RNA sequence: ACGGGGAAUCAGGGUUCGAUUCCGGAGAGGGAGCCUGAGAAACGGCUACCACAUCCAAGGAAGGCAGCAGGCGCGCAAAUUACCCACUCCCGACCCGGGGAGGUAGUGACGAAAAAUAACAAUACAGGACUCUUUCGAGGCCCUGUAAUUGGAAUGAGUCCACUUUAAAUCCUUUAACGAGGAUCCAUUGGAGGGCAAGUCUGGUGCCAGCAGCCGCGGUAAUUCCAGCUCCAAUAGCGUAUAUUAAAGUUGCUGCAGUUAAAAAGCUCGUAGUUGGAUCUUGGGAGCGGCCGU
């Protein structure tokens, strides 16, 4: 018993998207997945599931609504690259270095006092 | 000066254990009962009016 | 520097004598006419009025036909009128002084949840707000000082997720239902 | 005031500014022969080591020994009679404790009995003196 | 500061950006450019706080980096190229073309334009130079040095230069009659007949300007924009015309567009 | 004493504060001198001297947290050696890199907003409208109050599958399933002589101990102590110390006083200062809504 009615539509020419605000109606549930909202634009807007990316929700107190954000590609391409390298990272199609920024400034400022290419021969 | 007697009536007054007592009501509740004794209950009574705490 | 507001403002001013016999005696009846839980509940009220009473004292002595007294005139009717405290035909920015504090606990939904029928008491009206139990136009409200407006005064009803509306049994019911059948087999 | 003329805004000035001087909360705030004589330094509250403990008799009309002591501040070394306050609790006081010694209530005036004891004791050795009195700590020794 | 400043703070940031308060600290610092810090809108601004075509600070870098922007017809790659009064903002995948022009209010009117009126502009011409071999030269409010200009242009008046060769087309003479917008002060947005040029020797000049509806204000010689010959503007007007109804006027023209409409 | 935008209090005036996120200035332990550069008298540049302190194989070398964290000291007085470039933006040769700038969590009763701690029945029973009855009493259309009398409705705090959130989370929101009768899942803090809302209550103490801002209380009946009970006030807060504002028309411009309460120089002259007599354009015209206003 979920309805999406999405709002506030705009087409990027200049971003190759169809970008809106997903407005959904699930009266007495939880917080829907995006996994359930990608789906129901996928035969709403007529789009493949993998050039929808659904985030930023807001659930209005009562308990039966959210408002959130959602854009739809062109291809999976233009999808990959003119986009936020941590929405992408939700569908597994772009894997982060595992190593923390504390990590790399040491290893920054340990390269900083040796000169040559020796460098790479102190750290790790 | 004498600084013997120090804290002597504190030390030396006969301790009553403090009584059992049935929890009270807070907030609009202990305001709520607040109204129903000052406003509804009570007549207009003859002579000058007794105190929250008329004890004689 | 942090991308911050810091804006605020008290909504109460503290009495000026803290132990008025007269004034203990009105404020103490106006919480239990209204179902309030402490004077902070009332003095706020006060405080509203003082403000709306204020911004009509300094208007009426202001040059007739003024263009900021003509254009801040209706706004401050228009903000009353609204909220359903003074008259449609009234509006008249002299009659904003002849207002009083119980013109706007009137206008509070604590007291018009008790008025329309759906509570039996002020006291339960509070219960059944601060328990989401109803809603203005498909919104549970959750908080008894929403002061209610004109249009949106005849849209005041139970939630449908409470069972005094159309909506499931809560938790006390809900256990009765495993001792009925579960006492039967 | 006196002089009235519409151009006469320096003396009006001027004798206000001067004849200020004659209140004695202005001339006691603004010259700082005040500040240099108060044992706090403009303080609210300050911390001091307990030498002595003196018995102050009080004041004719009320016979009674007012049971305070000389403390030592930590940041001046100026010693001060501070006032322990309740029935007991100098009893929770021993020599050498940096007890936290506030004002007494009128701002740098002797109150009520006791003669020139300006101050009195809010905390011992970081535990207040009234939960000391109430019984919900302990004086850690 | 011991050399130029290369921030700008969104609290310090100047009021017809209208860039909100609880977003981030900074605000978008213009790059030096034809127009003023403040008298600008940086690209970023148009693209995403009045287009909303971008929503982030890297999506409006990769619109403008596959030059799609191209400000008076030659592109910009700059989020923070500023792009200040008259000039011609050409989204050309999208197929729309902006003037930059005032609104009423202190904001920049987004205003939609025919592709034939996104080919020329119109400039204020801000001072006359002689060159090093009696070339005469113009300066323009936009920072266009046009040389060899029309004799009868004088440093008051204003040029129609084309996008394409930048060179001067026709002009608007600074005289009495001539359409004037207000690019400054607390008209910043008015349209109206030129009624009095007044001269002060020594401080500044202030021009009296009567509004179509013969609301008359004056504005300091610095704040004219002449637009048209007569009561005829060159350009196309945003909705309104520069008219500016008053906030009696502005609540009941607001209320019957909820009232009529419901 | 960094200045200003401002801040607190505020009838009308004012009075006080402004180290503090925006603007401008200044300085990087104290001074001073310079190099490079468009821009520096730069200090996460240099060179000196002074103060301070570092490693040393004793020859020398190295330093600058009024950056973010953190430590020590000083004190009445103030937070994590966390996460992150996703946001805001800035810098670079750059759509790609970097940023303790910034953002996000932690600590946080500095403070500000919202807002639980029950609700409604039943019966005992006690009132008041009311037919009646002199009263006593009953009816009860209207309900009115409160009990370790009972009753079934509630929703939240919390434990907490999962979504949402977000750079990744947290929290909020959303939602399952659980989760309240001495609903022990128990609200404090100050008070109760007067000022000032609230006990001529009991028990102890006997000018003692203590209270008490002030006036006062305590001398054996204590409305003031120490406790018990009851009660009052504000309430998730409330007391205390101190700075400050109103109160203070007790700084008086608005607006105070000066015979006797504090106060008019012993007297006159006198320059700045302040303050200064009356007097110079009015009379008609000519149209306007009903002698009249324009």
């Amino acid at each position: 018993t979920v309805t999406i009615r999405t709002r506030k539509f705009m087409t990027n020419r200049l971003l190759q998207r169809k970008q809106m605000v997903i407005d959904v109606l699930h009266p007495g549930k939880a917080t829907v997945p995006k996994t359930e909202i990608r789906e129901k634009l996928a035969k709403m807007y007529k789009t493949t599931p993998d050039v929808i990316f659904v985030f930023g929700f807001r659930t209005h107190f009562g308990g039966g609504k959210t408002t959130g954000f959602g854009m739809i590609y062109d291809s999976l391409d233009y999808a990959k690259k003119n986009e936020p390298k941590h929405r992408l990272a939700r569908h597994g199609l772009y894997e982060k270095k595992k190593t923390s920024r504390k990590q790399r400034k040491e290893r920054k400022n340990r390269m900083k006092k040796v000169r040559g290419t020796a460098k790479a021969n102190v750290g790790a | 000066g004498s600084l013997a007697r120090v804290g002597k009536v504190r030390g030396q007054t006969l301790k009553v254990a403090k009584q059992e007592k049935k929890k009270k009501r807070t907030g609009r509740a202990k305001r709520r009962m607040q109204y129903n004794r000052r406003f509804v209950n009570v007549v207009p009574t003859f002579g000058k009016k007794k105190g929250p705490n008329a004890n004689s | 520097p942090v991308a911050r507001s810091w804006v605020c403002r008290k909504t109460y001013v503290t009495p000026r004598r803290p132990f008025e016999k007269s004034r203990l005696d009105q404020e103490l009846k106006l919480i239990g006419e209204y179902g309030l839980r402490n004077k902070r509940e009332v003095w706020r009220v006060k405080f509203t009025l003082a403000k709306i009473r204020k911004a009509a004292r300094e208007l009426l002595t202001l040059d007739e036909k003024d263009p900021r007294r003509l254009f801040e005139g209706n706004a401050l009717l228009r903000r009353l009128v609204r909220i359903g405290v003074l008259d449609e035909g009234k509006m008249k920015l002299d009659y904003i002084l002849g207002l009083k504090i119980e013109d706007f606990l009137e206008r509070r939904l604590q007291t018009q949840v008790f008025k329309l029928g759906l509570a039996k008491s002020i006291h339960h009206a509070r219960v059944l707000i601060r328990q989401r139990h109803i809603r203005v136009r498909k919104q549970v409200v959750n908080i008894p000082s929403f002061i209610v407006r004109l249009d949106s005064q005849k849209h005041i009803d139970f939630s449908l997720r409470s069972p005094y509306g159309g909506g499931r049994p809560g938790r006390v019911k809900r256990k009765n239902a495993k001792k009925g059948q579960g006492g039967a087999g | 005031g006196k002089c009235r003329g519409l151009r006469t805004a320096r003396k009006l000035r001027s004798h206000r500014r001067d004849q200020k001087w004659h209140d004695k909360q202005y001339k006691k705030a603004h010259l700082g022969t005040a500040l240099k004589a108060n044992p706090f330094g403009g303080a609210s509250h300050a911390k001091g080591i307990v030498l002595e403990k003196v018995g102050v008799e009080a004041k004719q009309p009320n016979s009674a020994i007012r049971k305070c002591v000389r403390v030592q501040l930590i940041k001046n070394g100026k010693k001060i009679t501070a006032f322990v306050p309740n029935d007991g609790c100098l009893n929770f006081i021993e020599e050498n404790d940096e007890v936290l010694v506030a004002g007494f209530g009128r701002k740098g005036h002797a109150v009520g009995d006791i003669p020139g004891v300006r101050f009195k004791v809010v905390k011992v050795a970081n535990v207040s003196l009234l939960a000391l009195y109430k019984g919900k700590k302990e004086r850690p020794r | 500061a011991r050399g130029p400043k290369k921030h700008l703070k969104r609290v310090a940031a100047p009021k017809h950006w209208m860039l909100d308060k609880l977003t981030s600290v900074f605000a978008p610092r213009p790059s030096t450019g034809p127009h003023k810090l403040r008298e600008c809108l940086p690209l970023i601004i148009f693209l995403r706080n009045k287009l909303k075509y971008a929503l982030t600070g890297d999506e409006v870098k990769k619109i403008c980096m596959q030059r799609f922007i191209k400000i008076d017809g030659k592109v910009r790659a700059d989020i923070t190229y500023p792009a200040g009064f008259m000039d011609v903002i050409s989204i050309d995948k999208t197929g729309e073309n902006f003037r930059l022009i005032y609104d009423t209010k202190g904001r920049f009117a987004v205003h939609r334009i025919t592709p034939e009126e996104a080919k020329y502009k119109l400039c204020k011409v801000r001072k006359i130079f002689v060159g090093t071999k009696g070339i005469p030269h113009l300066v323009t409010h936009d920072a266009r040095t046009i040389r060899y200009p029309d004799p009868l242009i004088k440093m008051n008046d204003t040029i129609q230069i084309d996008l394409e060769t930048g060179k001067i087309t026709d002009f608007i003479k600074f005289d009495t009659g001539n359409l004037c917008m207000v690019t400054g002060g607390a008209n910043l947005g008015r349209i109206g007949v030129i009624t009095n040029r007044e001269r002060h020797p020594g401080s500044f000049d202030v021009v009296h300007v009567k509004d179509a509806n013969g609301n008359s204000f004056a504005t300091r010689l610095s704040n004219i924009f002449v637009i048209g010959k007569g009561n005829k503007p060159w350009i196309s007007l945003p909705r309104g015309k520069g008219i500016r109804l008053t906030i009696a006027e502005e609540r009941d023209k607001r209320l019957a567009a909820k009232q009529s409409s419901g």
